[PDB]
RNA sequence: GCCCUUCGGGGCAUUUGGUCAAUUUGAAACGAUACAGAGAAGAUUAGCAUGGCCCCUGCACUAAGGAUGACACGCUACUCAAAGAGACGC
């Protein structure tokens, strides 16, 4: 995914996409030769202080968590909470009305999963 | 006296054969000797005996499976959870502070004294309207 | 709804407290939610800084006052000087005769 | 109970737990450690 | 409450013979002899009626700060300032068991009345619960922040109540080895505890204040007031007699129910003792209750008896209700 | 960070050598406040309160250390805990009413 | 002072080597708060003040801290 | 508006509720005291209430302890047991 | 593979097990090096303790030793004023 190289002193940072590929590349090139007859130093990499790299690694953490949460939650709940589709908004109003216009039930009751529950569930 | 192990880890068979060893290993998190529960697998090709790796104190405080060490609710690696859902439980990780914290937590739990989906929804709200 | 406004037979407004939690926030959960004003916070903080500055001035003045020497030197460092002054403060009322025996060169 | 995702084949489980046949000749596995004493249980009010 | 009339106590017999302060005192269940442990590192067995010295036993290298003669077993237990708790077989007059583990000097020792368990308290700030048979420290009752100076065992919850020199009194559930309560009413070191034999109440004594509590709630029942000295001991009869002995030498006999101080004394020191050496270090009633055995800092065992001559009219109850 | 490592090591060494001297806890917490380390300063004060629970001077120092930094909710929690722990100390009640 | 001077002269020279400060038998007090004892929660919320104290710690400035009459007759 | 004519008339304030209690014959979002919409996980202790309906500050004294622990936290625990207004007859028996 | 059978059938026996052998990058250490110069208010010095996120030798986790084993020696406002008299004060 990323191949930062710093030739001025000649040190590289290689960011793969997977744990398995990263460890395979680490243990596959351990003291392995380059074109020049040298012994490479392939360690793990300390986190970069570059604010961008920190921001994008963070964003990867929240998108991974969001992917798992969206897989865990019902798609109806994800759409009804997501608040980008106007159909989702008016569905949210009508479903979390239960009559009594202007109620707008709390999230702890409206977005509640249980055995009995008060929702379409799934 | 029973491990907290997710169905991903307990191999296939509803009738499972499990071994128990008191002080069988040190916790991978808090480095204190605990009771190891090691079961069989879905193949007799490598007898690794997928076992517990963290103690019930560290299993309970960080709320994760003992074998695979990922979350019980969402199934996240536990740092992904504590960094994206945020707060909950940082947990010390140093030399003496680690066993100090674990010692005090176990002492409290043995002596009786002691909203994840809410922060999941708040995470959804921080991410749905976000822009890089 | 906590305060009820009534008009008596004499024709004046009387506010009656249904609870007892008007003048005091005891027996009232809303005490957990009160925010003090920024001006009052600044006032309290500035008062604390004034007390701290006065204590620092007192410390410096005490150091300067004890740094001035008067009379004979009977010590070798500052801890010895403080101990000898404490000894004086306690024991001058008992060793006056020996004190004048040294100041005189003869009998107690 | 519920878990990370969903359920697949069977829920109820029958588990056979036996102790592990440990080598009689093995010494203790792990070195003991010197940890400072924990904080006390919270003190009571001073009812003087 | 109107107090009962109790006859005043007077000095009967003075027994010299130790060469250090008499810190311990323990009567046989059969009331024939009593045991004085003292600062001359020795345990003396004295006949109770004649007062004569029967035997001297030496096994401690420091002052003997505690004694107990077992009512079920032919044993006598002792503790001392030498970190040692010993079990003496009285069919041989020899130490047969050690109970090791106290980090520093041991101040008190009691036996559980029903089951075969020994509780000791010590300057390492802790009350260790031992098994008699296997000498194994089954419980380490910890939580005090100072010397455990006194201690009582009881047949029902709270089974162990410890009073410490950091002024708190903790009641301990013996099955779990953890405390069920803390009583912080005392201002200074609680040196004395005593349990009433028929009522489910007890008393703790610090300097100046003797507070009376209810088991198991630890409910503050009343306050013996007036004895403005460091209280070392406490002794209740079957007939509701509290004895507060005090390190300045002051003696107070109270009625247990009302709190009325029906007698106040100062004890007397031996020929040769300094006025600083006037003070009560230990006290116990015998099994009958007719005698009070005190041991004092003039190295003296004293026996105190009730005055049979005195009538309810010769010493009327000068109790003024308020 | 290296200077803070030295100072923390020295202060914790003196905590470990004499835990009953209050000046060690006070100087350590004061120094950590001057570094604007508020969680660490609170931790030092709380551990000192573990060692000396009924000390009025320590309680007032921790309350005033959190009042000088405008942590009003923190300090009011502290004052409730202080007058709960020590109900018969007039200074803590006076400080809370003031 | 000598080692610090050499360190700042080599850091500005381009070379950067960190040295093992982790002696055995001793603790690193900078990795995390040593023997943490967090303040107990009371009846007042402290969340915004905790966030503000963390903001103050994060933006703490290293550049603002530096260490190290009358006559004799009348008296 | 007394019984049974509140139709059409909607309450707008808690004083419109009388002394309080939502009116079940008017379909509208009624709140007899106020709104607790969303508190952002405010980590304060929940203010509980004692037996007589007052604020309880022993929840600070009992914090970090088990429920079966005896804790003296009030002035009532300083009173002699006979002089407390709870009871007068106590069985002091083993 | 055996055994029984009324030749349809049936029986006996039933789930082992610690990343693999694979020495850098999952953790062993002294020596050696430049040194160093064994506590108690002058000099030379016998020790016995104390406290533990300091240990070592030892069966001793109820001896003893390791320089009395070493460590200790630094730092120092903060429960905090009151009267009296002075000021081309304000
Ligand atoms: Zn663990
Ligand atoms: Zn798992």
């Amino acid at each position: 995914e990323r191949i930062r190289v710093l030739n001025n002193r000649g040190v590289a940072f290689i960011t793969y996409t997977n744990e398995a590929n990263a460890q395979f590349a680490k243990e596959a090139m351990a003291h392995q030769s380059l074109d020049h007859n040298e012994i490479l130093n392939v360690r793990w990499a300390t986190a970069d202080p570059n604010p961008l790299a920190q921001k994008r690694e963070q964003r990867r953490i929240e998108e991974q968590a969001a992917e798992a949460i969206r897989r865990a939650l019902p798609a109806e709940f994800v759409a009804e909470i997501e608040g980008k589709d106007p159909e989702a908004r008016k569905r949210r109003k009508l479903e979390s009305s239960y009559g009594l216009e202007g109620y707008e039930a709390p999230d702890a009751v409206h977005f509640a999963r249980g055995p009995n529950a008060v929702n379409p569930r799934g | 006296d029973f491990p907290s192990v997710c169905e991903n880890c307990l191999p296939e068979n509803p009738y499972v054969k499990m071994l128990k060893e008191d002080y069988g290993a040190e916790c991978k998190l808090c480095t204190r000797p605990f009771t190891v529960f090691s079961w069989a697998g879905d193949g007799r090709a490598h007898g690794r005996k997928k076992r517990t790796n963290i103690c019930l104190t560290c299993a309970r405080l960080k709320n994760a499976c003992q074998c695979c060490i990922m979350d019980l609710q969402f199934g996240l690696p536990i740092v992904i959870r504590d960094k994206a859902l945020e707060l909950i439980a940082p947990g010390p990780q140093s030399e003496i502070n680690r066993e100090y914290f674990a010692q005090n937590n176990e002492r409290a739990i043995e002596e009786g004294r002691a909203k994840t989906d809410e922060k999941a929804r708040e995470l959804l709200r921080r991410l749905a309207n976000s822009k890089p | 709804g906590t305060l009820d406004i009534i008009e008596t037979e004499d024709g004046e407004m009387i506010a009656v407290d249904k609870d007892g939690t008007f003048f005091s926030t005891a027996n009232a959960t809303d005490f957990a939610q009160h925010k003090p004003d920024k001006a009052a916070v600044d006032r309290l903080v500035a008062d604390l800084r004034k007390a701290e500055e006065a204590s620092l001035k007192r410390r410096r003045e005490k150091l300067a006052k004890s740094g001035e020497e008067h009379g004979d030197v009977t010590y070798i460092n500052e801890k010895n000087k403080q101990f000898n002054a404490k000894l004086a403060r306690f024991y001058n009322k008992y060793t006056a005769e020996i004190r004048d025996s040294f100041e005189r060169g003869t009998m107690v | 109970s519920a878990q990370m995702g969903n359920n697949t084949k069977k829920q109820e489980r029958i588990i056979k737990i036996v102790e592990r046949q440990r080598d009689p000749m093995e010494p203790p596995k792990f070195k003991h450690k010197k940890i400072p004493r924990g904080p006390p249980s919270p003190p009571p009010p001073v009812m003087h | 409450p109107r107090p009962d009339w109790h006859p005043p106590w007077k000095l009967m017999r003075v027994i010299s013979g130790h060469l250090g302060w008499v810190r311990a005192l323990a009567v046989e269940p059969n009331n024939q002899w009593f045991a004085s442990g003292a600062g001359d590192r020795t345990i003396k067995i004295w006949d109770l009626a004649s007062g004569q010295l029967r035997l001297t036993l030496t096994g401690h290298i420091s002052t003997v700060r505690g004694l107990a003669v077992s009512p079920r077993h032919p044993y006598m237990f002792s503790c001392g300032e030498d970190k040692m708790v010993k079990c003496w077989d009285l069919e041989t007059n020899k130490v047969i068991r050690h109970y090791h583990g106290h980090l520093s000097g041991v101040y008190t020792l009691k036996l559980h009345p029903t089951l075969d368990v020994l509780v000791t308290g010590g300057r390492d700030g802790v009350a260790r619960v031992w098994d008699m048979r296997t000498r194994s420290n089954v419980h380490v009752l910890s939580g005090h922040t100072g010397t455990v100076a006194d201690l009582v065992c009881q047949e029902a919850d709270p089974q162990v109540i410890t009073g410490s020199l950091d002024s708190t009194v903790r009641m301990w559930d013996l099955a779990a080895g953890k405390t069920m309560g803390v009583l912080t009413h005392h201002k200074k070191g609680v040196r004395a505890l005593v349990t009433h034999p028929t009522e489910f109440t007890f008393a703790t004594a610090s300097t100046g204040s003797i507070k009376q509590w209810k088991c198991p709630e630890g409910a503050f029942m009343q306050n013996f007031e007036g004895h403005n000295a460091i209280i070392n001991t406490l002794a209740v009869n079957d007939q509701n007699v509290l004895f507060s002995g005090g390190d300045n030498g002051s003696m107070s006999f109270w009625d247990w129910k009302s709190g009325y101080r029906f007698q106040s004394l100062d004890t007397t020191a031996q020929p040769g003792s300094l006025d600083a050496e006037l003070g009560i270090m230990s006290s116990t009633f015998d099994m009958s209750g007719a005698r009070l055995i005190t041991g004092e800092a003039d190295k003296t065992i004293k026996i105190w008896k009730e005055d049979t001559t005195a009538t309810p009219e010769t010493h009327p109850i000068e109790w003024k209700p308020s | 960070k290296e200077y803070q490592g030295r100072k923390r090591r020295e202060f914790e060494d003196y905590i470990r050598r004499n835990r009953l001297r209050l000046q060690n806890w006070f100087q350590y917490a004061q120094w950590e406040l001057e570094q604007k380390e508020f969680a660490r300063a609170r931790s030092i004060f709380e551990r000192a309160l573990d060692v000396h629970p009924n000390n009025t001077q320590l309680w007032i120092r921790y309350i005033e250390a959190e009042l000088k930094n405008r942590n009003i909710n923190h300090a009011r929690n502290l004052l409730d805990r202080a007058v709960t722990r020590l109900p018969r100390v007039s200074k803590l009640w006076y400080k809370y009413v003031y | 002072l000598a080692a610090l001077q050499k360190r700042r002269e080599l850091k500005t020279a381009g070379i950067n080597i960190k040295i093992t400060t982790r002696k055995k038998g001793q603790m690193d007090y900078n990795a995390d708060i040593p023997f943490e004892k967090k303040p107990a929660p009371g009846f007042y919320d402290t969340t915004e003040e905790i966030a503000r104290n963390e903001w103050q710690r994060a933006h703490f400035d290293p550049k603002k801290q530096q260490v190290g009459g009358p006559s004799a007759s009348l008296q | 508006p007394p019984y049974p004519n509140r139709a059409g008339w909607r309450p707008r304030a808690p004083e419109d509720f009388g002394d309080g209690g939502a009116f079940p014959e008017i379909p509208v979002a009624q709140y007899p005291w106020g709104k607790n919409d969303s508190s952002s996980k405010s980590n304060a202790l929940v203010v509980q209430v004692d037996s007589e309906g007052k604020v309880d500050y022993t929840a600070i004294a009992r914090q970090g302890h088990s429920s079966d622990r005896i804790i003296h936290a009030s002035f009532k625990d300083l009173i002699p047991l006979r002089q407390r207004a709870e009871a007068g007859q106590i069985d002091l028996s083993r």
